[PDB]
RNA sequence: AGUAACGCAAACAUUGGUGAGAAUCCAAUGCCCCGAAAACCUAAGGGUUCCUCCGCAAGGUUCGUCCACGGAGGGUGAGUCAGGGCCUAAGAUCAGGCCGAAAGGCGUAGUCGAUGGACAACAGGUGAAUAUUCCUGUACUACCCCUUGUUGGUCCCGAGGGACGGAGGAGGCUAGGUUAGCCGAAAGAUGGUUAUCGGUUCAAGGACGCAAGGUGACCCUGUUUUUCAGGGUAAGAAGGGGUAGAGAAAAUGCCUCGAGCCAAUGUUCGAGUACCAGGCGCUACGGCGCUGAAGUAACCGAUGCCAUACUCCCAGGAAAAGCUCGAACGACCUUCAACAAAAGGGUACCUGUACCCGAAACCGACACAGGUAGGUAGGUAGAGAAUACCUAGGGGCGCGAGACAACUCUCUCUAAGGAACUCGGCAAAAUAGCCCCGUAACUUCGGGAGAAGGGGUGCCCCCUCACAAAGGGGGUCGAAGUGACCAGGCCCGGGCGACUGUUUACCAAAAACACAGGUCUCCGCAAAGUCGUAAGACCAUGUAUGGGGGCUGACGCCUGCC
RNA sequence: GUGAAACUAAGUGGAGGUCCGAACCGACUGAUGUUGAAGAAUCAGCGGAUGAGUUGUGGUUAGGGGUGAAAUGCCACUCG
RNA sequence: AUCCCGUGUGAAUCAGCAAGGACCACCUUGCAAGGCUAAAUACUCCUGGGUGACCGAUAGCGAAGUAGUACCGUGAGGGA
RNA sequence: GAGUUGAAAAUAAGCAGAGAUCCGGAGAUUCCCGAAUAGGUCAACCUUUCGAACUUCUGCUGAAUCCAUGGGCAGGCAAGAGACAACCUGGCGAACUGAAACAUCUUAGUAGCCAGAGGAAAAGAAAGCAAAAGCGAUUCCCGUAGUAGCGGCGAGCGAA
């Protein structure tokens, strides 16, 4: 069933990429519409049941969402997991047993489970690891916090009180959907990248002469000035609340 | 194709937008336009048009 | 209360007739007559003026600018008067 | 220097007329051109160039009696057409709020903002200049009055809906076209002939209704499941209807009734005492006046409707108001006040309306061999909106006349040879359409490929006939049969770039850029990175299968040492 | 064809950054034209032509900048 | 040194504090950390008088008539 | 005090020796746009509940919050907005140039831009100069004086 009255309409136009006008956040336009899906991160309908009805491909995202409904009268849509079963019923709350599809707070549960959609902090809406593929684990829990190995080869101590879709999200397929095509790269609002050999002195540090050029200068650089390859771009300090970078 | 003509057939309402009385007084330096225009004693301080009527001649 | 769209001095709504001979065809051919009024005018404001100055039911008021500036009003009166009955008492 | 030129090589010629004066203005007759226009209408722009009369000082690359020129006068008529009185997109302005030497920057409500959504008129006539606008016919919108009921009603709020993609081909039809029937006329000095020439038109809207079209759920039987023949189900359609939960509507869950439904098309009214061929009477010979026949059928067939109908695909396809339904809460007014209808009358808001609009009037300084969104798409031959010739309609390109030198340019042919020319087959010449046979190296097994190469082709007979295309056999002409226009030249190697694309508007289209793919590296969301003193914005209403940045460039083998 | 697979005739279908070719977009070669008809065109062919398309209308980024499938290209016949 | 500000520290009331060109002692001078005031003074889009070894239509104001006009540019603006 | 209805003639009608035309003082009107102001606007237009919108003042009612604040309603000849050639003040504030280059410096706190305000503005009534002698707010002119100085002790800058 489209025009479901929950793909909220109005959005700011397309893939945009204008702050005040200018190319801030390049290679961007063109594609169709693209009309998002307000879906529903924060559950905020703790034990109520909810089956699954429909799987309906978001284009916003690069894994697919799903239509859930209620007992009582409303429509949502969430992140179905890897192994939604169609008609299947997932319910959130705080003592909900664990399956695939389901949400409850990152204490009651054991540890050493698959997780995609957890939060950062309480009160937001989802944060973490809900791409289409990105599965979350459990390493054990602490007095306020719990460490969390997250889908970078990245562990992080967390707020303990945060709710979490517990199930490894779907749509892994997409690492092996091959765009050969060629232009099926602009149908995603993502124009051509130039390179910074074969531009000019003013716009780019790599501007060469003759020939393809050698990169010249002692480190490979970005059109604006920084090194490109190994100069960690991070505050020196922020959170201190990650345990070891661990890539 | 075309030549290296640079006006052409657009409506005058959207010159208007842009050159018209409006834009031209919603900010501090159209309205320093306005007083070269008026201080040099130009009997058409814009270039517009008209939402009603067309030209009265 | 009932606003008028425009207080524009009623008694100066119409200006002169009309006195070509298109006019006279107006007058034997479709039992209407011509007028000259300002731009600042009605379909409301001229029927109001006709049906009170002349008193005559005045049937349609057909209006158009004309490029030097002045509006042109062609008024139909109703069947039951002859505009050249009503029209050589003023003039034409 | 009285020199080049007079703005395409569509082409004019004559007889009359006007005048002082005519290649040029007008009229007639032929001739010729465009005809997916060089035709008609509208968006923009222009602003009076539109029309009558007068004039020829300047302009018209000549003349001029003419004019988009000069002067005087006139002309643009809307409840229904297009915008505003309605709504929102991109975007703009942003009350308060944050920020900032000033100016102002960010940003919410709100308000503007059509290229979109909503909303009611068509046919004939008139007319020096106006026609969905003026007249006549039939309509339709939005309110008031006149009759029945109701005591609540309007707005805000809750909801449905508005509401949307691309491609594909098959149906059912209309618009147009051809033919036939019917009606009227016709002797068009030629050998014959009526086989010829013109009409055969009608809209919006009001009523009634839809199949051999699509849709209507499952199983068996007969047929290619299919069009249909036949049985059962109690839900299995368009649609209604009850409930249950905090549940008025809605949504969700459960139960029940309905075999039909949908829309172009269609018959009738509108609609004939209209229109129309023709004849009948005067010419200011520019046209008016009276009367008036038939007004049907079939084959094609739309790029238009059904139709946002189905099928497929990913790259997943605006918003708000009008409209419909509805409880509580909140503001106002209340009885002859408010609401809902049924016939019948009354009332009808501003602006645009001329003219040019494939252009002499717009944009190119020009009456400039150029450009300009959209709509209508006739006949024959053809697959066709190319092409060739034409109907409608509009023109003959605003210097002509002699002559027939060199030489330039646009074309045609050329004995014998065939690239010997040349920087280089540059350019020209040649191939060309449909069917049949046949087609190699190599390969990513998709292709190359229409490879290459060869044959038939016009027109009259017959038969087989899917009984429409088409086949075989035969004859007939020409030197030549896709006889005109139109309409692939190909093969063998190599270098580079995988490829389709993009690039220096006005000397470079490439081997350059991009690309799919690969790899390194940064980034845990109060992310990195980018623009801004700042607030903040893009990133992103996204979350490492994601977002930057560097290099290389499909694919196959690999990518060594320091 | 085997108890299911793997795979193949045959139809149906209409995909393509497919092919030929109009409108349309662009400008590869040649000639003309160089006080040109034209401050960039005409003529004869030419490349794409269902897409990484073309175009109208309303907008957006403005010069210690914008934008750039990257040429120092374009930003009102002007752009190190 | 005097005078005024940015960050941070941070006094004394007349037996005092500040200045007298680092600073100290004595003397002299004045009383910051609160405000307001006419005149002499600088100029002409002008106005009213008087002048000019200033101009006389290429001059003098761009402009002796439609003058910031016709015209050019999208516009800022240029300009007879 | 004698003719007038502008330039600007003509024509048609007037107005005037109980005093016109004209001149002067004070008043009245002043459509529409423009601060533009009821709301929108593509200036001289549209829609209109015909409205000085907004800020400020006054008055009532008075949220989260008791007093408050915010808001709403109302009154008001109603204070401000806008314009202004040059001078003046306040803030941002160059560069070509000179130094025979150029960076300190100069040009220059000039031009320009924004804001404000008056016929003048700023400043201004000693926590001041001076030197053992004395003056008595600020501003401007002549002078000291191109002096003392300052300065890649260069170019220059230059008081009291």
């Amino acid at each position: 069933n489209p025009r479901n009255n929950l793909i909220s309409g109005q959005r700011r136009c397309g893939k945009g990429r204008n702050a005040r006008g200018i190319i801030t956040a390049r290679h961007r336009g063109g594609g169709h519409k693209r009309l998002y899906r307000k879906i529903d991160f924060r559950r905020n309908e703790k034990d109520i049941y909810g089956k699954i009805v429909t799987i309906e491909y978001d284009p916003n995202r690069n894994a697919y969402i799903c239509l859930i409904h209620y007992g009582d009268g409303e429509k949502r849509y969430i992140l179905h997991p890897r192994g939604a079963i169609i008609g299947d019923t997932i319910v959130s709350g705080t003592e909900v047993p664990i399956k695939m599809g389901n949400a409850l707070p990152l204490t009651d549960m054991p540890l050493g489970t698959a997780i995609h959609n957890i939060e950062i902090t309480l009160g937001r809406g989802g944060q973490l690891a809900r791409a289409a593929g990105a599965v979350a684990k459990l390493i054990a829990k602490e007095g306020k916090s719990a460490t969390l190995k997250l889908p970078s080869g990245e562990v992080r101590l967390i707020s303990k009180n945060c709710s979490a879709t517990v199930g490894q999200v779907g749509n892994v397929g997409v690492n092996q959907k091959r765009l050969g095509r060629a232009g099926s790269k602009r149908w995603l609002g993502k124009r051509p990248v130039v390179r910074g050999v074969v531009m000019n002195p003013v716009d780019h540090p790599h501007g060469g002469g003759e020939g393809r050029a050698p990169i010249g200068r002692k480190s490979p650089t970005t059109p604006w000035g920084y090194p490109a390859l190994g100069r960690r771009s991070r505050k020196r300090n922020k959170y201190s609340d990650n345990f070891i970078i661990r890539r | 194709a075309a030549l290296c003509l640079t006006k052409r057939s657009r409506s005058r309402k959207s010159l208007a937008r842009t050159h018209g009385f409006r834009l031209r007084m919603s900010t501090t330096s159209g309205r320093a336009l306005l007083k070269r225009r008026r201080a040099k004693g130009r009997k058409i301080l814009c270039t517009k048009t008209n939402p009603s009527s067309g030209k009265r001649a | 209360l009932k606003y008028p769209r425009r207080i524009l001095d009623v008694y100066q709504i119409l200006q002169s007739p009309i006195i070509t001979e298109a006019a006279i065809k107006n007058i034997a051919d479709e039992n209407s007559l011509l007028f000259t009024v300002d731009v600042r005018a009605d379909k409301k404001m001229i029927r109001e003026a006709i049906s009170n100055f002349f008193g005559v039911k005045v049937r349609k008021v057909n209006t158009l600018i004309r490029p030097d500036g002045t509006k042109k009003a062609y008024i139909m009166l109703n069947k039951e008067y002859n505009a050249s009955e009503l029209a050589k008492k003023i003039g034409i």
